[PDB]
C-alpha cells in the first residue's frame, strides 16, 4: 500500500507566509494562522473560506482547537496567546506573561488548560476559563519549539533549540524525563503518538525520530526530506494506512510508511517551504501550507 | 514568526 493523495483545493487569502494549519476535532473546519497576524477558518471538505479572525498585533506562529471545536487558541510574536470563540470570531481572552514570542500552543484533552512555549525559554500552563497563568516552567535553555499534552492530559512534552525533549507532569510541573539525541541538534518539533506511548521529534539535521520516551529508545527514523532551518510540523496519519506526514524545505510534502520508514509519496505543488501539514481526524485528507513565495494552503485527498 | 528562520 501507498496512499495516492491528489490535490483537492488550493486555499488563497493570507497576505504573508502561512505558519500553521489545523483540522477542528469534528472535522469540518481547517484553521490557519499567518505572519499576516490573521486566523482564517475554511471548510475542510469544500475548501470554502468561512471567516477571518483578527486581533493580534504581530505575526502568529501557531493555533490549536479545543476538544469541542468551539474554541481556538493562538500564539503570537506580540508575546500573547489569544482564546477565540470560533463562531463569533471575537477574542474571549488574552493570555499575558511570556516575555518574548509565543511560538506554540495546545489545549489539553479536557480543554480547561492551555500549554504554551515561547522564545523566553519557558513553558506556561494557563487556565482557559480565567485566562490566568497557573504555572511557568523553566523548561529549556533556548526557545521552545513545541508543546503538547498526551491523551489523558497528565503529561506535557516540550522540544527546544537546546537539543532537548522533556516530559513534564501536568499537575505538579515537575520534569519526569529529559531525552538526548546524541549530537543534541536543535529540536524543531515534538508530539505524542495517538496512544501516548511514543514521541515524534524533528531535529534540524534533516531528521525525524519516533521515541519510546519511557525507555529512551529510538524505534524509527524518517529521513530524505529537507529540514535544517524551520520548525516544521509533523503528523501521524492513522485514518487509512499508518503514515508519518511532514512538510519539507524543498517545497514538498513527505509521507513515510510508519513501520518500514520508507517514503511512500511526495506531494508536489507548493512553491516554497511547506511549513505545516495536518491530518484530517476521520478522512484521508491532508492540509499543507507554505511560506512567503507561496502563502497558499492545499488540501489533498487519498483513497489511502 | 515560525515563518522566519
Amino acid at each position: 500500500v501507498k496512499p495516492n493523495y491528489a490535490l483537492m483545493f488550493t486555499l488563497a487569502g493570507h497576505t504573508k507566509a502561512v505558519s500553521s494549519v489545523k483540522f477542528s476535532p469534528n472535522g469540518e473546519w481547517l484553521a490557519s494562522s499567518s505572519a499576516d497576524k490573521l486566523i482564517k477558518i475554511w471548510g475542510a471538505y469544500d475548501g470554502k473560506f468561512e471567516k477571518t479572525i483578527s486581533g493580534h498585533k504581530l505575526g502568529i506562529s501557531d493555533v490549536a482547537w479545543s476538544s469541542d471545536s468551539n474554541l481556538l487558541v493562538s500564539a503570537s510574536d506580540d508575546k500573547t496567546l489569544k482564546i477565540w470563540d470560533v463562531s463569533s470570531g471575537k477574542c474571549l481572552k488574552t493570555l499575558k506573561g511570556h516575555s518574548n514570542y509565543v511560538f506554540c500552543c495546545n489545549f489539553n484533552p479536557q480543554s480547561n488548560l492551555i500549554v504554551s512555549g515561547s522564545f523566553d525559554e519557558s513553558v506556561r500552563i494557563w487556565d482557559v476559563k480565567t485566562g490566568m497563568c497557573l504555572k511557568t516552567l523553566p523548561a529549556h535553555s533556548d526557545p521552545v519549539s513545541a508543546v503538547h499534552f498526551n491523551r489523558d492530559g497528565s503529561l506535557i512534552v516540550s522540544s527546544s533549540y537546546d537539543g532537548l525533549c522533556r516530559i513534564w507532569d501536568t499537575a505538579s510541573g515537575q520534569c519526569l524525563k529529559t531525552l538526548i539525541d546524541d549530537d543534541n541538534p536543535p529540536v524543531s518539533f515534538v508530539k505524542f503518538s495517538p496512544n501516548g506511548k511514543y514521541i515524534l521529534a524533528a531535529t534540524l539535521d534533516n531528521d525525524l525520530k519516533l521515541w519510546d520516551y519511557s525507555k529512551g529508545k529510538c524505534l524509527k527514523t524518517y529521513t530524505g526530506h529537507k529540514n535544517e532551518k524551520y520548525c516544521i510540523f509533523a503528523n501521524f496519519s492513522v485514518t487509512g494506512g499508518k503514515w508519518i506526514v511532514s512538510g519539507s524545505e524543498d517545497n514538498m510534502v513527505y509521507i513515510w510508511n510508519l513501520q518500514t520508514k520508507e517514503i511512500v509519496q511526495k506531494l508536489q505543488g507548493h512553491t516554497d517551504v511547506v511549513i505545516s501539514t495536518a491530518c484530517h481526524p476521520t478522512e484521508n485528507i491532508i492540509a499543507s501550507a507554505a511560506l512567503e513565495n507561496d502563502k497558499t494552503i492545499k488540501l489533498w485527498k487519498s483513497d489511502c | 514568526a515560525r515563518t522566519k528562520q
